[PDB]
This record gives C-alpha cells, structure tokens and sequence, in this order.
C-alpha cells in the first residue's frame, strides 16, 4: 500500500481482503497528526 | 535451510545450517522462556523531511521547508531487543563447521 | 437528471419546464409514449416534447416563417423554441423576474403553435 | 454536481503526514528530527467567492384591461 | 551560453553600453535548487506651496 | 544496467587529447579545460552532434579523484580441483557408482533460492587406473554440461594431465575416448563461463556453482568420495562489457531518459565505446555548495573513461593533460 | 507493536472510516398525475 | 529505408575474405564456395553469432551479374551560379530592389506540392557595382537560409573571387562583409546539401531547389534582373548512408521482420556496416525453376558489399574468388 486504499471503488470489489488493506494500513501509519483543533497527546498526559 | 543467508555448504550436500538440531522448549515453566521484548509506546517513528513536494505523503506545496532542494528521504527507526529467561530450558546442537 | 432542473445544494428545484426524454417516440415505445399524466385518460409524451403548466411542446412539427417574424422564436421546432426560452429561467429558478420571464414567454409559444394549429386543420379540411 | 473526473482528484490526496514538531534524532524514545491546496492534515481549499454581477432587465409600462390603469 | 550555442557570442556582443534584461531562470526536472530574485521600485515626490 | 549512484553519475569517453576548442574534429574528443585562476574544471567534449561541456567542477569542492586500471575489473573466473581423495581409497573401488553433484546457484534468476543441480557419473571397475577415470569422468561431465542443447553455458571442463600439469585439455560432448590419449591424468578443472551479453538490457552476470560428491562404499562406511579445492583463476573476462553498459545508462542523464520504448518514435543515441576493447575509468566525484544557511552538498560524480592498450598511455595523458590544467594530485596509474 | 498488555489483555483497535459508495439519482414520472 | 524487390534480395558483409572454411573467425568474414562442377554457387559468411550460408545458386540460371562501384552511388550536389543579367545592366543599377526568390520543391512531403520559397533582399546604391553587389546579396541569403535557429539546412550559399577562380568563398550567417574584402566577385554559388539520416526510419532524400528572379524597372521596362544556370558539380554525398540502410532493410529477409517494435521483448541484428565508409555492390540476380510443372521462376538476387579504399582492392578480390570458384564473367571495376 502507499495510502489508505481506494475509495472509489464498486461495492463488490471491496472484498474480504480490501478491506483488511485498509485496516492495515491504520495500524502502521496513523499515529502522528498535525491536528488542527487539538493539543498534542504529550501536553494533555500531563495536565492530567 | 534458507541459502540466500546460510552460505556455507555441508559436505552431505545443503547448507550448514540444515544440520543444526535446537531443543527450544523443555517442560513448562510457568511463564514464557523466550520472548521478544518491545518497549510500550515506540512506535517507530515515520519521518519525512522534505521540500516543495512530497512524493510519499502526495502533499503539493509546504509551509514549513526542511531545505530547498527537490527531496524526501524517509528516516524510520526501532529499538527492540529479545530476552531468553531460562537458556539452561534449552539444548542446541550446532555444525563445528559454522566455526561458533 | 438534468432535464430542465437545477440540482445544487441538495435540492431539487425546477422552472416549471418538464423535460420528458429517455422513453422514444410514440410509436417505438410498448406504451407508445411515457404517460405522465391520466388526467383524457391516455396522456402520453414522447421523448422530443416539453412540458409547461400542462401544456405540450410538440416535436414533430415546423417553425413557419410567418410565426417566426412574429412571435419571435429563435429554434426550428416548437419543442426547440421553449428549449430555447427558458435557457435564463433554468438556472434561476427561484427568481422572481425570471419566473414572470418564463410564464411570459411560454405563452407566445402556446398563442404561436395554437395558430399553427388552427392554420394546419383548415389547410387539410379545405 | 461533482463529477468522477473531480471525485478523482479528492481521491488522490495527502491522508497521512509524518512526525514533527539526515535528520539528528533527539528525545530518546519519543524521537524528535531536527495558496496551497493540501493543509497538512488531509484537507482542500475550499474557495468560494461570492460577488454582485450586472443584470440587464426591463421596466415595461402596461395598461390593465378592465381598467385604464 | 544557454541556447544550445555550440559556435559563440561574437565579441561585438559584449560591449560597454549593451542592455540587459531578464527572461526567466529555468533549473532540471529532478532535484532542483534555488534560482531566481525580485525586483522592486520607490516612488519620489514634488513640491508646491500657497 | 542499472548502477546505484550518488544524486547523478555522468560519463564520457576520452578517446583524444585536443589540448583546446579549436582542434576538436572527431567525435568522442577531451580537453580538459580550466583557466588560469584553478577554480573551475570542466571537459569540453566533441559529441557526435557538436561540442558539449560538463558541470563546472568546483576545484574546492572535489571529494575523491580516483583512476583505476582496466586489470581491476575483470571477474576472475574460478576454478575448481577435483580429485580423488586417497583417504578412502587411492583407487577407484571397482563396484560404486561414483556420481558428483554441481549446485549452481544463480540459474535464470538471481537470488541464491534459484538453484540448478547437474551431474556427473562413472561406474568404477576392477582394474580401472584413476588416469583412466578422470578420462571417463571428465567425458560425463562434458557431455551434461558443455552439451550444445542447454539454454546457457555453465562450465568449462578440462582436464590436466600429471606430465605437462600446466596446460588444460578441454573436453567436450564430443571429444571421444580416442581424442584424450594420456596415462597421467591426476585432476578434473571445472571452470566458470561467460554468461551472453546484451547491451543495456542483459547484464553482466555470472552463474556460480559448488562441486559436491557423493557417498560410495568403502569396507561398509558410506565414506564421501572426492575432494573440491578452489585453485587460483587464470581466465578472466574483459572489461569490455561493463563500460558498454556503463555508456549506455549514463547517457541518460545527459540526454533522453527512454532508449526505446516505442520504436517509430525514439532519439536514436549514437554511442562511442567499442564493447571488443579494454577501457580504464576516471572518476571525479565532487559537489555543489551555497552561501547562505542552506548551503550543504548536492554530491555529484563524472565519469571520464580512456581506452586500455597495456601500459595504460591513452589514460595516462589525460591524467597528465588534468593535472596540469586543474592542479589536482590524481595519480597516475 | 504490542498485542498484549502485563494484565493479560488484548490491544483492540477499532477503525471508522467514510468511504466513498455509489448512488443513482433517478427521476420519474408518476403515471397518475405528472408529478 | 523500404526498397523494392523484384522477388526477395539478401545482402551480405564482405569485411573479409577468406579461402577456406575453417579460416572464419571475426564477424564479417565471407567465403565462395562452390563444386568441382560447376553446378552450384553459394557464400558462407560468418554473423556475429554462427557460420551462415547464402542460398544455392545455380550457375545455369543466372540472368545478370554486374559489380557497381562507389562513385556511381555517390548523389552530385548540384550548384546554381547566379550572375547579374548582363543584357539588362551588368552592374547594379541606383534605387531599385533587387529580390531573389529560392523555391524548393520537396520541402517536406515527396509531391511538389509541398513547397518553400526563400528569399534574398538588395536595395543598391548610387556606388555599389557588381563586386559589391555579390557581397551584400550572398550576405543576405545567408541570413535567412542559414540561421542556427531553423531546424534544418537548406542551401549552402558560396561567393567565386575571379582571382582564385575555382576556390569557394563560404558565406554563413556569422559572416560580416568585414571578412569579405575581396574586390572582384562575379558569382554567387548556391548548392544545396546533406539531409540528416537514420537507419531504416528516415532515409537519404535531398530537397531540390531552383532560383528565381524578381523584376527591376531600369529604362521604364520591368526586366527580371539576373540568370541562374547550372553548373558541373564537386561536392558529393558519400555511399555510407545507402548502404547502410541497404544492410537494415535486407536484414529481414535473413532475419526478423519485427525490428525493435515491443521494445524490451525483441530480437536485435547487429549490422556489419560501417555507415561513415564509402562501399562497392555486388549484385547476382537468379532463379529458380523446378522439376516438371513448377516452371515458374522466382526471381531473386544476392548482393554483396565490400569497403574500398580509393582504388577497389577489396571487390576486385570479391570479384576474383567468385570467377575462379563459380565460373562467371563478372566484370572488375
């Protein structure tokens, strides 16, 4: 894969095996956001 | 048997690696002997630095320029280890001519 | 579906103007037209045709020259010449000027293919 | 009122980034390195420019029939 | 030398009082660096009084 | 082929020395032009189609400028002695069945898991001298492996004989029992070949390969049979295939990126190295630096590459002919 | 990384995405008034 | 370059010739062999990759063998001298426009509908004479003819000093009349020039020209103001790009027809021919007629090329060994 995979697709090729595709892809490249309304998850841990 | 990383050859044809008899598990133990340790929280880092295009991540145009130069060179890394608890539960028998 | 709609914004919002297409002629069609309406039971349009508060744009006839000096219409066919004037109210259909635009120039088009009516009954009955 | 060619062109996009703030890695485990129509986060430029045209129109003096108004 | 000259500039090209102008900056398709500037212009005043 | 590089890797090939512009006339012509303040180098060469320069090289910002002779890059072609070991028995024991296996390792594919295993055989009888088995065996190890039917050359397979022990016989699929009359033969040469060339889309690669032997008998012990060791190599293949490829990937990079793809419609490259001849390689690997705080190095190299006729003369004068012109201590092989 | 916990328990990554389906905007005629 | 066949023709490399078969070792060689009887004419040549044999011609049905040497396949560039007319004024008369039109022919696209007309501008003086009218004449036809800009070369424009008298004086567009500073001019000579080429997709074609003459008005009669005759020409195109396409194409009557077309997945012949050396043709034309009813020929040839150094050593050998082996009358040019 290079992104999450391809959206615009037909329903029956979303298969089995695409759909593992994608979920694969939000175990390995979904850990650092520049999110735009939220503080980083270093500076809210130590608020608490 | 993997020849690609196994280069010395036996003289009974295969490689040297064939040959090699390992015992891994002997009894129960009561928790695992072998295990392969990973810090909590490393997730190795994926990093970019780039210039006015990314070809990984598809971004045209940058606010924020590492350089000026047509590039993105992807820098990941991991720090991971393994641990053998008991390597006294565990009997190996290795080729002499893997020279130890 | 684009005939004579504007579909923006999530809405669905017309000029009047029903663009009737996709079924075919009278004649190729098993129902032998798309019959839009029952109100004369059979009230059955083809795909040339359009419709204007119940009143229907024929597409086999002809623009005669003495109907096109008056009248003013600017296409060959009466079904081209109210595809032809509701152009400004297609893309506007809730304004105000464009809907007195519309309703005015739909009834030239209904005063000039009535006389071309009138004028074709008399040719073939005299 | 998007067409497949436009639905295309949403499709292909930055969807993921990277972390930040040869590249020196400081802060041991939490490694640190040290107009445009993306955002840095997945995003598009939605541009929408509203503005006043000119519309020529006509003001037409007419009489009422029934009464000459 | 830019476009494609294989022969030469003639001396007479080069002499003292000979404008030059910008056109462009033109750099590779792959792995390009910085070229190019900006130029700018300020504006003088005159005078009257009563 | 494909080499690795480091940001770019341009070539050219110096077949003259013209010492300026002006005498430029062949193609395939060097000057290595400077000027009188040693700051910039570049090589103004005579193309095929005109007269065209490299990169200027700045003389502060070179890296390494190394020559290397056309004996470093000749693949050496290895060989192996087979023979009898005289532990299990100096004689050949008159009913085994002595069979040897070759395990090549690179096959159609590269990797060291496409493999490819041939096979040698001779049944040994009584009274049948070790002379008179390496004249069999070398026999049925030619006619599997220098067969004329097989889709590649493997091996190369000889024989040396115990009187001259210094010159190799060469036995094929058709040398006969008849052709190889000698009484001394002690050893079985098994020697790699020449894979076929094609330029720019087969490379220059090599099959290797392991003789292993098989278990015969001996007073009820299944002992190993033979022998391998690696004697030194005396045939080596030129350096006339990696610089034919070399001219064919960097002309790329000055030039069109494509070299066929689509054939009513391609910029036809003429090129200058024979790939029949020996060549010696030039390569000044330099880069570019600013002035500002983004000033750090695009890392280049230049490839420059002169016929090989020996004593290494057509490399050595423009050795001679940049030294003077830069002032740089390249030496001079 | 990490499928397990040191209190034996198991990492469970849920995911929701929007992915993109493909309707059919269809427009038809009533046969019994027009509409 | 596609040329026609009366039925199929094959084209062979005489690099060198050799008397025996066995004597065949570089890429190129060729022999004649033949019977003791006459019966039967065919040539083992050796291709870079095996001995190939010719077709087996029978030296009873042979029709024509005729050896053609280089100078008959060399294209003469023709010359046009333009003078000024001497019956209308042999000097250049005060005040009017002297235009010269240059209309090419085959511009792009064989018919001679496709056409270019380029043009050359004078407007003389009160003291300019004939001398000084080639040299401001030639001067602009070479400003808008040989432009480094254009695409392509057209015409060569060259000035005749009749001092020296047969020594071209070249005017190009860098050129100022600074440089002209002979005093006696009497012609200016255009001559057209070589087109590019590449093998077997863009053949040697020459684009024709004829100048042509505007009208002056010297004593109130609008007279055209010069002639253009042709002179013999000296400048001729070598043989090395008609043989060379010669090869490319009869390289598919041995070979394949699918010349580079799927580009990775494809079979390439190498070519004997050097395209930068001029070339003698040798051309046996045959047939072939069988037993009883099958009395219809087909009529085939076999052409050979050898490479001549002036005097033709090298076909005059070719010629040499065919008469001796074959027992033919082929003439030694």
């Amino acid at each position: 894969f290079l992104n999450f995979p391809r959206q615009m697709l037909p329903f029956s090729k979303k298969t089995k095996q695409w759909r593992k595709d994608c979920l694969l892809w939000a175990n390995q490249k979904t850990f650092f956001n520049y999110s735009l309304v939220r503080k980083s998850v270093i500076h809210k841990k130590i608020n608490y | 048997d993997d020849p690609v990383r196994n280069k010395i050859l036996h003289p009974m044809g295969g490689v040297a690696f064939s040959y090699r008899y390992d015992i891994w598990y002997i009894g129960t133990m009561d928790q695992p002997n072998i295990f392969k340790c990973k810090i909590k929280g490393d997730n190795e880092y994926r990093g970019y630095q780039w210039g006015i295009r990314n070809p990984f991540t598809g971004q045209k145009g940058n606010p924020y320029m590492s350089f000026d130069e047509d590039s993105a060179v992807i820098h990941r890394m991991a720090t991971l280890g393994v641990c053998v608890l008991d390597p006294t539960r565990t009997m190996s028998l290795i080729p002499a001519i893997l020279q130890g | 579906a684009f005939g004579g709609w504007l579909n923006t914004q999530g809405g669905d919002f017309t000029n009047g103007v029903t663009f009737i297409n996709e079924g075919g002629s009278h004649e190729e069609n098993p129902y032998q037209g798309i019959q839009i309406g029952v109100d004369g039971a059979p009230n059955l349009v083809e795909q040339g045709e359009v419709v204007y508060d119940d009143y229907v744009f024929s597409d086999r006839m002809e623009i005669p020259d003495d109907i096109r000096k008056e009248y003013k219409l600017r296409g060959k066919t009466f079904a081209k010449a109210a595809k032809s004037a509701q152009r400004e109210s297609e893309e506007r259909p809730n304004d105000p000027l464009s809907t007195k635009g519309l309703q005015a120039a739909m009834e030239r088009i209904a005063t000039a293919q009535e006389e071309a009516r009138q004028r074709k009954e008399a040719h073939r009955e005299g | 009122v998007l067409s497949p060619k436009d639905i295309k062109y949403i499709e292909t996009m930055p969807d993921y980034i990277g972390q930040g703030a040869d590249e020196i890695t400081v802060r041991d485990g939490t490694y640190f390195f040290d107009l445009l129509p993306y955002d840095l986060a997945g995003n598009l430029r939605v541009l929408r420019l509203y503005w006043k045209s000119k519309r020529k129109i006509l003001k037409v003096k007419s009489y009422d029939p029934e009464t000459g108004e | 030398l830019m476009g494609g000259n294989t022969q030469g500039v003639p001396a007479e090209r080069l002499q003292q009082g000979e404008r030059f102008s910008i056109e462009f900056a033109p750099v590779e398709k792959e792995l390009s660096r910085k070229v190019g500037d900006v130029r700018f212009t300020s504006p003088v005043s005159m005078r009257n009084e009563w | 082929m494909v080499i690795s590089i480091n940001q770019v890797r341009q070539l050219y090939v110096a077949k003259a020395l013209k010492a300026n512009t002006a005498a430029l006339t062949t193609a395939g012509d060097i000057v290595p032009k400077a000027d009188t303040a040693k700051t910039t180098l570049y090589f103004q060469s005579m193309s095929p189609a005109g007269i065209v320069a490299s990169d200027k090289i700045n003389l502060k910002h070179v890296l390494y400028a190394k020559a290397t002779p056309s004996e470093a890059l000749a693949h050496k072609l290895v060989r192996y002695s087979v023979t009898l070991d005289a532990d299990v028995s100096a004689t050949p024991v008159a009913g085994q069945n002595y069979i040897l296996r070759l395990a090549f390792r690179q096959y159609i594919g590269l990797s060291e898991e496409d493999q490819y295993f041939k096979y040698g055989e001779v049944i040994a009888r009584s009274g049948m001298t070790a002379s008179d088995f390496y004249k069999k065996m070398a026999i049925s190890l030619a006619k599997n492996l220098e067969n004329k039917t097989e889709s590649t050359p493997l091996v190369n397979i000889y024989l040396i004989s115990a009187a001259a022990a210094s010159t190799d016989v060469p036995v094929t699929s058709a040398t006969k029992e008849s052709d190889l009359t000698a009484t001394d033969y002690n050893q079985i040469i098994i020697e790699e070949t020449e894979q076929p060339w094609v330029l720019g889309m087969m490379p220059q690669a090599f099959i290797p390969f392991t003789p292993q032997f098989l278990t015969i008998t001996v007073d009820g012990e299944d002992r190993l049979w033979g022998v391998a060791t690696v004697v030194t190599p005396t045939k080596t293949v030129p350096d006339g295939h990696l610089i034919a490829d070399l001219e064919y990937f960097c002309m790329g990079a000055r030039g069109d990126i494509y070299r066929g793809m689509g054939y009513p419609n391609i910029i036809k490259t003429t090129y200058l190295v024979d790939p029949g001849a020996v060549y010696d390689v030039l390569d000044i690997h330099y880069f570019y630096t600013g002035s500002n705080e983004s000033v750090q190095k695009s890392e280049k190299t230049i490839t420059l590459v002169a016929v090989d006729d020996g004593s290494h003369t057509a490399m050595n004068a423009l050795i001679g002919a940049i030294n003077t012109a830069s002032g740089l201590t390249i030496a001079t092989l």
